Order: structure tokens, then sequence, then C-alpha cells
């Protein structure tokens, strides 16, 4: 596994359960969607077994608050399975994609009725799938600035909208796989790639790279975008202790979170999520350490977006870390002939000895589900 | 702690006088430095039959008559 | 500032070591007690150890506390504790100092039965396992095998019951990577001690006889660039001269002792006769270089000579070859460095200097003249130049010796030592400039010892007697001086030495106890309260203790013979002064001959054990603090000194036909006599054993035993033969009878071979 | 470690002063280590200050 | 001013926090009001009145003969505590001009009678303040490290291959698994291994083409992409919406190593 970082939420997770009063401006949505993400973070499991240092979040209380938020989010759904904050407001493709993301998370414990989700997906694609860029946003009065965020609307906010819609679709698709949704994903990914070839502003590059990381992790131009992002990363120390991205003279000091820090934290969190999709732990570690500083203390604007992406990144890091934990009883055997050897591959016994393959038969290597990654090589030695 | 001569101390050798005025102990054990006789893999008879033999001491071994005993007549 | 204290401790606490910590207080009168304790850092919350020590006039107000950091009570985990608080508490003071701790506790001596192996062999291997105290460690241990590509190949672990860890025999993998394999040994879980050993895997064949190439010098200078002279000799491994061999000499250019393949020569390619074990060869390097090469002069030749030699026995089928991988051409043949020389002055007392003249191939030159220019300053830059002394090196050590009866006022000596071999110019006479500095006391208060810089080592159990003289404005206060004796990092003895009414101080009349036998160290100190300000005054010295084991295990073949017959029943008696375990091994001297450039498994074991000395140099220092640091100590005092200024720098001053058998372990209850039959291999066998006791390890004297017969056959079968090919297989029969007689060998072979 | 209290009302118009320390200090034994280290400048001359 | 010091930024932000607490604790607004338009000032423990010209005595209580202007007053009260976080999670506080209230045409209290701030909370378990300087991060691409450990630097992967685990340095004996880009398959031994000399035991391996992406030509419609990726000899239909052709075939296929496709432009046919 290499290096592991104890990046974690404080007891402030309890405040994010009891979070700032539910109500108008969808302060309820701002309160609950963090409750959901905290839910999933705790669902990583440590924060019920070990959290005794702090007050255990009561399972049932968390469940209750979860349920309340589910009902709320439903209540804001548009009748046509769009969404709006105002009852009579416009459909928002952006906020609907945000719903789709959150409701993609919830299923990990409480599935949302997939029919409604599928209808929302069909509405969003069928109404707004343009064929050169896609999902241009409808005439919603404004984004609620703390609920949404400010992309660089000065240039081609369709890039932002496409990225967010793609990400929402990604989080929904596994619960509503649809071939035409797949096709619209392909289209949007293609546009987002081709229009990210000019670097524009690095927030766009990071969010587009994350969208593609959800898609083809290994497309050549995807990797070229990644190699650009990794060029834009600032670092402290020759071996990077911290790595992050800035724009727009955010190097100015700010004692409190603000829209510039919001953009900073968002673009960094998207780069983190992209790198976690790459499973590049040696690259991710200094980003996680940077994020744990809470420089710009409180972080972002303390916007919903930055907070949600930050927690998503932290959960995905702790997940990938515990995935790489090596445990694999690799049993190797002949096809026709018997078993050969049974390496108890462990963080201690991580390297079984070379075994000469005596018998002249095909060799099948197998393992229990175990954990982590391993590699095994046979060499064959012969005379000519 | 230390074991008697001819024994190895296994586990943590130490104990600590706790604030309870009692010894917290390292779950320690004493194993004899002299090897036990090896398990009779098929009832093979150790002629110098003893409960213990030092490391490097010799045990002299044969099966019953007419059985070709596998392996050496000693393990040391 | 009358009431003062020193606590003195090892510079580093070894994890799990028993560390002896000694306290002296000055100017108290009422008997009082202190505690010395080791506490967690930074929080001081957890006491790793504590010792109550009573201090009284009865003790001359001196005591020590013995304190140990048990390895399990450290928090361990991801972060080792780096630092720890040493604390003192009394009615009169408290202070604490941040000691570093280190887990490098003990030694892991890996012994493999042989230095080299072929494919299709197994390496029998075992480890000797000891605390920082020489007791058997009894710690479970893991071997890590590493291939010549650096890949880890196996971990095998064993429980130590004895201090001898007989690991399972490691079969060489069914396809080895060739070259130097490595074994690394570590105690499991809780120590950093890391043993290491190597072996080479090669398709070798046992050589039939040794070939030794014996250049007069590993360098060529002005004298020899014209012509060089080089002996060659050969002996069969039963230690008799090779009667007749055809010798072919193959010179080459060289540029690098490490590795090169510079142009091989094609002139003066001497073919010659070895007779009665010896050939004498000479090489007019000037002629050969000028004739072959575009090089023509030694000025072009800050370089090296390669030579290979091959020799064919003039009436037989065994042929053998060897090389010297470089003889250094350089206008400066030697190099010069100081040895055992403090660079710290005891003014008025004689200042001895010893200087070593060394080859450009890192070898002792022997007898060479040297002259030492010396320049002194005493006070206020009052500068005087001394007459240049002259000396010659010891013919074995290459060490020249000097002594200067410097002025009692001398504060610094800067001195220039230059080789004085008249045949070399000064630009080629190895020469160096050095500076030596007085103790730099604050209150003109000093401590000196009479130690005569004895070139001979001290003999165990003799009463050493070193006279010590404090000098100060306040000598009538000092009343006594303290002393500390250091072995490894550890304060093994301490005490105090009263002023006679004579105003003369007790000498250090002490037995050099058996725990000192690895070269040891002494430090002496006092605090004088001055007019009102205290100063810690101290000095230290190096003491070599002549390397005598504790067990002194003596092992000998009771049926003493010049040579035994093959298969001779023999009685090997092992005797020891006490109950001891022993490990035994036998290896054919020809196997040491197999390795082109051999080394023994347990050479330099004692200097490896001495690596645990935290100090360096002959002693002394720029200050009390520096004296303590270079002695490998540290101290807590209110007497206006502290160590902290000085860095933890790495100071580096210089001061059946088996190939092996008998690979066995036994108890020797003081004495045991073991009889066995030798192999059929007619060779000298190098028999070695290692005693292991509570007193420590002792490698026995190596026994060489010749297996010889008046008549025998040997055949030069190669390591392997290509299938389906007709081959020519060559041998020779050897006659050591007084007389010739008719011999035949009838060969008999399996049907899988035809001839 | 610092212990501190607040003025509930200041003195004025000649009333009694507060007459006592607003902050007190107590020597601790610290739990963490100092992560502050000298940030020695790259190139400017470092005054002994 | 706090600049160019070790931990400059951390100390700066701490100092801002302290300044806000200090003002909130020792602002003179909490004084009882001075007579005769004395401006109160607070030196920690005592309020001292600054007298207007034409007022004198210890604390302005006696006026001069010309002062007139009796009870012409007014100065700010203290800030309220912050409101709780509102619908937009903004807190706010107010000050009431009431100390003293404006009188007889005396001034209204100066400036903004309210303040509003967006709420914020620290979220993560910060073990302690980092020492952050002003510019220590500013390096995006440092000097290449010395590489004193003499391991292996990153090898250049073969054509159409990539490194699963790109790093600056690979350990001796470490093997790096190459893998093939989205259209390609690995053939041969896909591991390089770091040799003690820093070479790579470079594998007898090369990425072979499995498939061809949807062709990268500038389009809006005038396309029917049956797939994102195509095997060689699979059709890709470039069908014009109106039967014209801009360039090349109205349908093509990845013939092998390439389509040999039109490089100048897509089939953005005339219509
Ligand atoms: C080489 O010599 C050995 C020793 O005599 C031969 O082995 C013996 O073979 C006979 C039968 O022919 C047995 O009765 C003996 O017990 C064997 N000796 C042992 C096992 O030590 C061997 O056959 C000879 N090989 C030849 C001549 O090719």
């Amino acid at each position: 596994v290499g290096e592991i970082l104890s990046a974690v939420l404080s007891q402030e997770g309890i405040n994010i359960l009891t979070h700032l009063p539910k109500g108008s401006a969808e302060a309820e949505l701002m309160s609950v969607v963090p409750v959901f993400y905290v839910f999933h973070y705790l669902e990583t499991g440590n924060h019920w077994n070990i959290f005794h240092s702090d007050p255990l979040i009561e399972k049932q209380k968390l469940k209750k608050k979860l349920k309340e938020g589910m009902l709320s989010i439903m209540s804001y759904r548009n009748a046509d399975y769009s969404y709006s904050v105002w009852k009579g407001g416009s459909a928002s493709t952006w906020l609907t994609a945000f719903a789709l993301r959150v409701l993609g998370q919830v299923n990990k414990y409480v599935e949302q009725n997939q029919n409604s989700i599928c209808n929302s997906l069909l509405w969003l694609v069928e109404n707004y799938q343009l064929d050169n860029g896609s999902f241009k946003e409808n005439s919603q009065y404004q984004p609620i600035k703390l609920q949404g965020t400010l992309p660089v609307e000065a240039r081609e906010n369709s890039l932002y909208l496409t990225a967010f819609t793609v990400i929402g679709i990604r989080k929904a698709f596994d619960i509503c796989p649809l071939v035409k949704i797949d096709t619209a994903l392909i289209k949007a990914d293609n546009f987002l790639l081709e229009n990210t070839l000019p670097a524009q502003s690095t927030f766009t590059l990071a969010i587009s790279a994350y969208a593609l990381s959800l898609g083809d992790k290994t497309h050549p131009q995807f990797r070229s975008i990644v190699s650009a992002l990794k060029r834009e990363a600032l670092v402290k120390g020759n071996p990077p202790i911290y790595r992050f991205w800035k724009d727009n003279l955010q190097h100015k000091d700010s004692s409190v979170p603000n829209t510039g820090t919001a953009r900073m934290v968002e673009t960094t969190a998207y780069a983190l999520l992209t790198s976690l999709n790459l499973k590049d732990i040696n690259y991710v570690n200094p980003v996680i350490k940077w994020l744990s500083e809470e420089q710009r203390y409180g972080g972002g604007f303390y916007s919903t977006q930055d907070t949600i992406n930050a927690i998503e990144g932290l959960t995905e890091y702790s997940l990938l870390v515990k995935q790489l934990r090596l445990s694999m009883d690799i049993d190797v055997s002949y096809k026709h002939k018997g078993a050969l050897h049974n390496y108890k591959m462990t963080d201690k016994n991580f390297l079984g000895r070379p075994v000469e393959v005596l018998l002249n038969d095909d060799l099948i290597v197998s393992t229990g589900f175990g954990s982590g990654l391993a590699t095994v090589h046979v060499t064959t030695v012969v005379h000519k | 702690y230390t074991c008697n001569e001819g024994y190895s101390l296994i586990g943590n050798p130490v104990a600590r006088c706790g604030e309870d005025l009692r010894w917290l102990v390292g779950e320690m054990h004493c194993q004899k430095i002299a090897c036990v006789l090896p398990v009779l893999m098929d009832g093979i008879q150790s002629h110098p039959q003893k409960p213990f033999y030092t490391v490097g001491e010799k045990v002299t071994v044969s099966c019953s008559g007419g059985m070709s005993l596998e392996g050496p007549s000693a393990f040391l | 500032q009358e009431q003062t204290y020193v606590i003195s401790a090892p510079k580093i606490f070894r994890v799990g070591a028993s560390e002896n910590i000694v306290i002296q207080v000055y100017g108290y009168t009422e008997a009082f007690d202190a505690t010395i304790s080791i506490k967690s850092y930074p929080d001081k919350k957890f006491s790793y150890s504590s010792g109550h020590v009573h201090l009284s006039s009865e003790n001359k107000f001196q005591n020590s506390a013995i304190l140990t950091i048990q390895p399990k009570q450290l928090p361990g985990g991801q972060n080792p504790v780096s630092y720890v608080y040493l604390e003192v508490v009394s009615k009169h003071f408290s202070k604490s100092k941040r000691m570093p701790i280190t887990y490098d506790n003990g030694f892991l001596f890996i012994h493999t039965d042989k230095p080299v192996y072929t494919p299709d062999q197994s390496v029998k291997v075992r480890v000797y396992s000891l605390n920082d105290d020489l007791k058997p460690a009894k710690r479970e241990t893991v071997l890590t095998f590493i291939d010549p590509e650096g890949s880890e190949v196996d971990m095998v672990e064993e429980i130590d019951h004895i201090g001898i860890i007989s690991f399972p025999d490691f079969k060489i993998p069914s396809n080895p990577r060739y070259g130097m394999w490595t074994i690394k040994a570590k105690y499991k879980e809780d120590f950093s001690t890391t043993g290491t050993a190597y072996f080479e895997v090669k398709e070798y064949v046992l050589p039939h006889f040794s070939v030794s190439i014996e250049p007069e010098y590993n360098f060529i200078g002005y004298k020899n660039f014209k012509n060089f002279e080089i002996t060659i000799k050969a002996r069969y491994f039963y230690n008799k001269v090779v009667t007749e061999a055809d010798v072919y000499i193959t010179f080459g250019i060289r540029e690098d002792l490490k590795d090169d393949q510079k142009e091989m020569m094609q002139t003066a390619m001497q073919n010659t006769m070895l007779i009665n074990g010896i050939a004498q060869v000479t090489f007019d390097s000037e002629t050969a270089v000028k004739e072959l090469s575009y090089y023509s002069l030694e000025d072009l030749n800050n370089k090296y000579l390669y030579i290979a030699v091959t020799v064919i026995e003039s009436t037989g089928g065994f042929s053998e070859e060897a090389e010297i991988p470089g003889i250094k051409y350089v206008l400066s043949p030697y190099k010069l460095n100081l040895v055992a020389t403090p660079l710290f002055l005891k003014p008025g007392i004689p200042y001895p200097i010893k200087v070593q003249v060394k080859d450009s191939l890192d070898q002792l030159v022997g007898g060479v003249p040297v002259t030492l220019n010396a320049q002194t300053i005493d006070v206020n830059q009052e500068t005087s130049d001394l007459d240049p002394s002259k000396s010659v090196t010891r013919v074995d050590d290459g060490v020249a010796s000097f002594v200067l009866n410097l002025p009692s006022g001398v504060t610094v000596l800067e001195f220039n030592v230059k080789t004085d071999a008249p045949d070399l110019p000064e630009e080629n006479q190895a020469r160096e400039g050095y500076r030596a500095i007085a103790y730099s006391s604050l209150s003109q208060s000093y401590l000196y010892i009479d130690w005569t810089d004895n070139h001979k080592a001290l003999l165990v159990g003799e009463h050493l007697n070193i006279i010590v003289t404090p000098k100060s404005p306040y000598i009538d206060k000092i009343t006594h001086y303290n002393y500390l004796i250091l072995s490894k990092g550890k304060i093994i003895h301490f005490g105090t030495r009263e002023k006679f009414s004579d105003a003369s101080y007790q000498s250090i009349n002490i037995p050099v106890t058996q725990n000192m036998v690895p070269s040891s160290r002494l430090l002496v100190y006092y605090i004088v309260t001055g007019e009102q300000t205290a100063e810690l005054v101290s000095d230290s010295v190096w003491l070599n203790i002549e390397e005598k084991c504790g067990n002194q295990l003596q092992v000998h073949l009771s049926p003493d013979a010049d040579a035994y017959s093959p298969g001779q029943t023999v009685s090997l008696n092992m005797a020891t002064g006490m109950d001891s375990w022993v490990a035994l091994a036998a290896v054919d001297s020809a196997v040491y001959g197999v390795q082109r450039g051999a080394k023994k498994p347990l050479e330099r074991v004692f200097q490896f054990l001495e690596k645990s000395d935290l100090g360096c140099g002959a002693g002394g220092g720029l200050n009390n603090a520096n004296v303590f640091h270079l002695a490998g100590l540290t101290f807590l005092t209110n007497a206006n000194a502290d160590d902290s200024q000085e860095n933890d720098e790495p100071c580096k001053e210089i001061l059946y036909f088996p190939e092996s058998w008998l690979w066995e372990v036994h108890l020797v209850p003081r004495r045991k006599q073991l009889q066995f039959a030798l192999p059929d291999s007619l060779t000298t066998w190098e028999i070695q054993g290692v005693g292991i006791s509570n007193t420590g390890i002792c490698v026995a004297d190596t026994v060489k035993a010749k297996v010889f017969k008046d008549v025998f056959l040997e055949m030069n079968i190669p390591y392997s033969v290509v299938r389906g090919e007709q081959i020519q297989l060559k041998g020779t029969v050897y006659n050591y009878r007084t007389s010739g007689m008719q011999f035949c060998v009838k060969m008999s072979a399996v049907e899988g071979i035809c001839t | 470690q610092s212990k501190v209290r607040s003025v509930l009302r200041p003195s004025q118009f000649g009333g009694q002063p507060c007459t006592a320390p607003l902050v007190a200090f107590q020597p601790c034994i610290p739990s963490k280590l100092c992560k502050i280290e000298e940030a020695d400048c790259k190139n400017k001359f470092r005054c002994d200050s | 001013l706090v600049r160019n010091i070790p931990c400059a930024v951390t100390k700066r932000n701490n100092l801002r926090k302290a300044l806000q607490e200090y003002a909130a604790k020792f602002d003179p607004c909490q004084c009882a009001p001075c007579p005769n338009n004395g401006r109160p000032t607070l030196s920690g423990t005592e309020c001292l009145c600054v007298c207007q010209s034409g007022t004198y005595g210890e604390n302005c209580e006696k006026q001069s003969p010309d002062y007139k202007s009796n009870a012409v007053d007014g100065q700010w009260g203290c800030w309220s505590s912050w409101s709780t976080c509102d619908a937009t999670y903004k807190r706010s506080r107010t000050r009431e001009c009431n100390n003293p209230a404006p009188q007889r045409g005396g001034k209204r209290c100066e400036g903004e009678k309210r303040q509003e701030e967006d709420c914020t909370f620290s979220i993560m378990e910060n073990n302690g303040q980092p020492c952050i300087n002003d510019d220590e991060e500013m390096k995006e691409v440092d000097l290449p490290e010395i590489e004193a450990d003499s391991g292996c630097p990153q090898p250049v992967p073969p054509e159409n291959g990539f490194i699963r685990n790109e790093k600056q340095l690979y350990l001796v004996g470490e093997d790096v698994e190459i893998s093939c880009l989205t259209g390609f398959e690995t053939v041969g031994y896909q591991y390089f291994r770091c040799l003690p000399d820093g070479t790579w035991r470079q594998g007898d391996v090369e990425c072979q083409r499995t498939e061809c992406i949807k062709p990268v030509v500038q389009e809006v419609l005038t396309i029917t992409p049956f797939q994102r990726l195509y095997r060689i000899g699979e059709s890709i239909e470039l069908t014009c919406p109106k039967g014209f052709v801009v360039a090349g075939p109205s349908r093509y296929t990845c013939q092998g190593n390439s389509w040999t496709p039109p490089i100048s432009n897509s089939l953005t046919c005339e219509k």
C-alpha cells in the first residue's frame, strides 16, 4: 500500500448532522446533502467501530435524518421529474444532476425508487441534449450561490454544465442503465474532451478531467489532459508534501473562506477525484495532506459544492486505501495435476519464495477474494 | 523474569507493579532449551529414549525389524 | 556556585540496554537522596525506569542508577520514539535532558558454510545472536535472502534458544541469477540490528593448486617505471610446491582499480618456467609502454598496470590462472595520514605523534623516513617555530612516531609532516599540515593524565595504573577527581580518587576486567567551584585491551599429525575454561582457493564488535563538553557547561569428496572430545569452531589439517560437459614415493558414457 | 498555558480600577512537539538577529 | 505588516482572529457616555474621555463660556451579537446609535448600523496549525531531484503503452507493469524491472492494436457513431444529412493501422 494518510472529519460531523437550519433557500438541502455525504463517510465503517473518542453518531438517528432528507429532496422534485428550488421555478439541469449525484450516493443504504430516477434522466437528456455541447441550462432565475457555485461563466459555461450533468448521470446510470443515456454520455464526453484541448481555466480542466475519469480512464487525450493538470499542480517541497492548484491570483491572502477559495477547493477536489480514479496513491497522498490543512480555514466559500466534493474525495481515498490493503491466499495449481502451492500473501508474508514448476502441465493460478493487488510471473527455460 | 537454566523465556520477560499494587505480567512462558524427542513419525523407536535431549545431542533410531526406516537414524 | 552536580550518561540510549547512569554532587554535606528516571517525551507522562540513589560522604557523594528502556513499554507503532527525557530529582535540584534512543541493540553475525557456491547446491547458514551485552540474545530472527538483481527471494525465521540460530538449508533456486547473492538478518519485531553476508554463485570447479602472483609493490614509481619485478609461486592445496609449470605472462594497461578493460599488451609477453614452486618475472615497463603504446612516460601514467598470469603444470592436465587487477603508476607513490593522534595538546606534557605511510592501494608502505616541522603559539599570539624533528616509519606498521616536549605555555601547535625519503621530491613526498589545540579551559583549570601513549595493548587482569594530575588556581579546593571507564557505549566502571596530604592524587589502580577486552576508553573529571563560579574540568583517553576472549576456547586434534590419510579416524578435543556451546565447521582450503580474491567468514569479528563504541579518537577535546561528546558521553550539569552545541556528527578517526562438512553444533561442558573420520578428499581442510557463552563469543584458533597420501590420482573433469559431444578429459597421477613404479588406472563408467 | 477573564464594565470617572491581572499563565508540560522550525531565507543576508 | 517571517501567513491569520476578539472585548462602545460630547476611549481597564475644544477639566465636565450647544449629542452603541445563520446562512449584527442617542440635532452615529457575514465552520480534524509561509508553494515544477539513492528513473513506455503506477523513482528490483492505451492490447512480457545499475530489463513486449476510436474529426451531426470504439474493418458511417460530401467517403472503416482518413477536414458536407 505504501503511505497511508489519516485524513478524517472532526466531531464537526455531528454538527453536519444537526447542520444549519433546514428551510428556505433550500437551507434544508444545504443541511441534508451534507448529512448524506457524512452518512456515506461514516458508512466507510471506521466511524462506528472506533469513533468512541468522540460521541458515536447513533445509527438510528442518522437513518432518521437520512429519511427526512430523502423525503425533502423528493418534495423539491419537479412533477415532470425535473427539479427546481422554487416550486414554480424553471427546471434546472444543473440542480437535477446534483440530485442525481446525491441519490446515486443514497442507494448505498437506502435506494431511491429507480423509476423516478429514470424518468428524471429521460426528461433531462430528451429536453436538453444538444449535439455540440449538451444540456445548456434553462432559464432558471439564478443559481443559489451557496447551493451552486460560480463557474467561469465568462466563457462557455456549457463546459461546466456538461461536466456536472455527465457526473450526475454517472452516479445515476448504475441505478438506471439506459443505452440512449450511454449514447448521450459518449457524446458529452467527446465534446468535453475536444473542447478541453485548449486549457482555458484550470477549474474547467480539472472538472472535465474528473468527468472523463468517470468515463474512459485510459483514452489517450484523457491522459494528455491529466498530464496537463499534473503540470499545473503547485507543490511545496522537492518531494511534494502538498500539491494543489490555484488560479485568478488566489495567492492573495484571505482570512476567511470566499468564492476564490471556493474555486480553489473545488478544482483541487476534482483533481483529487481524478487521481483517485487513476488510483495514483503516490500522487494523491500530498493532495490529501494539503486538503487536511484547511488552509483558508473553514474552506472554500464554505459552499455546499466544495464541501461535498471534499468529503467525496476523502471517502474515496479511504476506500482506495483499504482496497489496496494486501490480503490474498493465492493458490496456484496445475490444470490436470494437483495443487502446487498456496501463498498466504499478507502485509507480513508479502513475498512467497519462487517455486519451480516441476510438472509438465498447464498452470492455473487462483486466489480467494482477499484484498489488495499482487503480481505473479512464471519463467520458462528451454534449449534450442 | 528469567527461566531456570536449560530453559528459554518465551513472551515478554517483564512485569510492572501497577498502581493497583499488583504485577501486570507479559503472559510469559518457559520452554526447555533441551529438545523434546521428536514425534514418532511412524512409531520409529529412539534407542536412547529420553524425555529431553540437548540441541546437537544425538538420538539413535530404528524402526521395527525388517522395515526399511525412511530418513536418518538421528535428528539433532 | 558551590552546590553543583554532574549526571553522565551514554550519548545514546540503546533500546532494552541496561544503561548505568552515574551522578556526582559537589559541596553538599548532609546525606541526601536523589532519583534518576527515564520518562516519555515530550509529555514526561510515562516513566520507563527510575532509580533511587543515596548520596553521602560515605559514597563520597557518588552513586549510579542502572536504568533500562524495556522494548515493549515504548509506544512503538508507526513512529518510533526518537527522544526520551532523562530526569534527576533531589531536595536541591531537578533537571531533565532529551536523550535520543536507538533500537540498534545487539549483533547478528551471519555465517554461511562457504564463500561461494555452484548452481545445484544448498547454502547451510546460521546466525550468532547477541545483546549489546555479549550474552546470547535468544531473540527470534529472520533471514532475508536477496539475489544478485536485488530481488527478495525468501524470508525464513527461527526462534533462538542458544545464541546460535541454525536456519534451514537454503536450496539455491532451480535457476539462479549469477553473481553475488546477499543475506540480510534482522531480529523480528523490535530491533534495527541488521546483519549482512554475501556469497557468489558461479559454475566454478575446485582449483587443483593455488597460483599466487606476488608483485614487489602495488605501485610503480620512478624507481620501477624503468623496470618492475614480480614473483609468482604455486602450491598444491596440501601445502607442497608445484614442481613444474609452464608460465605464460599476459600484461595489460589499466586505469581503474574498480573496473576497466584498457588495452592488453602485446610485447614482453614472457613465457617462462616455474620450478620448485616459484617463477621469477620482471617487466621493463618503460620499454613495454614505449614500444607498444602511444604512451611513453610516467607523466602520462597517473594510471595502473594490469597483469594476468596463466600456468600449465609441465607434466599433467591441471592448469590455473590469476591476475593482479592494477599496480598504480603515480609520481606520488604513497599517501600519509595521522593515526591515534589526538590533535589536542597537554601543554608542558610530552605530545606524542604517530603518522602512517600508506600505499596508493590502501596498504602499509613499511619503512620510510619522515620529518615533522612544528610551529607553536603560547600566549597573546607570541609565536615560536620549533626545530623540525625527523623519524622513520616502523617497518611493519608503516607508522612513524614523534614526540614534542612543547612549552608549558603552548596554546596551539600547527605542524607540517612530510615524507623524507630523499629519492622523492617534496611534491611527491607525501606531506600534510595539521593543527592541534589546547583544552581551552575557562579558569586556567585543567586535568592531565600520565598515560604514556603505550603502543602495546594492556593485558587482561593486570592492574593498570595511570597517574592523574589536576592543575588549577584552586587545587586546594579540588580534593578529588572522578573517573569513568567506557566499554562499547556503556559506563562499565566509575569511581573517585582522593588527594593525598602530599597534594598528590590516587592513581587509577584498577584491574582491566574481562568486559574491557574490546578496546575501551577512560574519562576523568572534577568540578571546581572557583572563586564563586563552577567549572566542569575533564579529560579522556583511549585504552586498547588486547582482544583476549573470555572463553578462550582451545580446540585441537589430539592425534596430532603432519598429515592424516584420507578417511583417517581422528579425535578432535575441544577444551574450554567453562561450560560453553560450540559451533563447528569444516571447509576445503581449495574452496577458499575457488574465489578469485577470497576472504574468510569471521575475519575482523572483534573490530565489528567494537563498532558499538560511540566515541572516537584517542581522547581529549576542545572543552569539557567536547571531551564528553568525543568520549561518546553526555552530561547534565549546572556547572556552566552543556553538550547541546555539538552535532551528532559521524566521527571517523582511525585507531566422498565433500566441499564442506562437520557443520554441527554441540554443548561443550567445559571439555568434550569428538572423534570422526575425515573425507576422502586429499587436501588441507580448514577446520573452524566458535564458542558461545555468557562471557560472549570466541572464534577459536583455526585448525588447518593436511590430508595427504604418497600416491593418488586426480582428474580435471570440468563443471559440466556438453551432451552428445566427444570430449578430451585430462588428469595426472602424482608420485610422492621415493621411487618410480608401474601404475595403471582402470577407468569404469556407466553406459551413458562411451569412450 | 493562558487563563483569561473579561471586563464586565470598565472603571471610569474615578471608580476603583480593576486592580488585577486580566490574563494569567501557568507552566505546562506540553503534549505535542513544536512544528515551528527556522525558515532560513534562500539568498538575502541573514543578520544574526 | 506581518510579512517575510517564519509561518508568516499562519501568524497573520491568528493575529486577525485575535484582533477581532480584542476589539470585541475592549471596544470603547461599552463605556458609559462621556459628558459634553467627550469621545470615550478605553485603555484596557478604564474609559478616558477626550474633551472637545471648549470643554475642560479632568473629563470634560465643565464647559467653557462659549460652548452653548447643550445636550447636542449622539454616538454609537455596541454591536449586537451575530444573528444565527439565515436562509442564505448569513449571520448579521447591528448597533443602535443609542450611546448616547442623537439629541437636539446632534449627529446621528457614524457609519453602518449593521454587519452581515456568511457563516463558516472548520470541518476536518486539524491536529494543529501548519507553519505556512508567504510563497513556499509557488514552485509548480521544481529542479530535478539529485536522485542520490541511484534507483531507476521513470522509463519511457513503448508506443501505445502507459505506466500503471507512474512515479519519479522506482526501487531496485521493482518492476513496472506497462499497459496499452484504450485501443490496444499488450503482447509480450508487460513488466520492466529496475536493475541495480538503473537499467530496466526492458521487456520483450509491445502494444498491438485491438480497436480504433471513433475518428477525431470536427463535427456537429453529419455522423452516426454506432460505437465509441471500432475493430479494424468495422464500418464507421459518415452519412451527410443531405447526401452531399465535404471530404472523403460518406462511410469508411478502420482498415488496419489506420483509416488512412481525410486529414484536412471532416465530412461537413454542403447542404
Ligand atoms: C564404483 O564403486 C562403487 C563402490 O564399490 C560401486 O558401488 C558398489 O556396487 C556394488 C555392486 O556392483 C555394491 O554391492 C556395493 O554396495 C556398491 N558400493 C557402495 C554402494 O558403496 C559402483 O558400482 C562403482 N561404479 C562403477 C564401477 O561404475
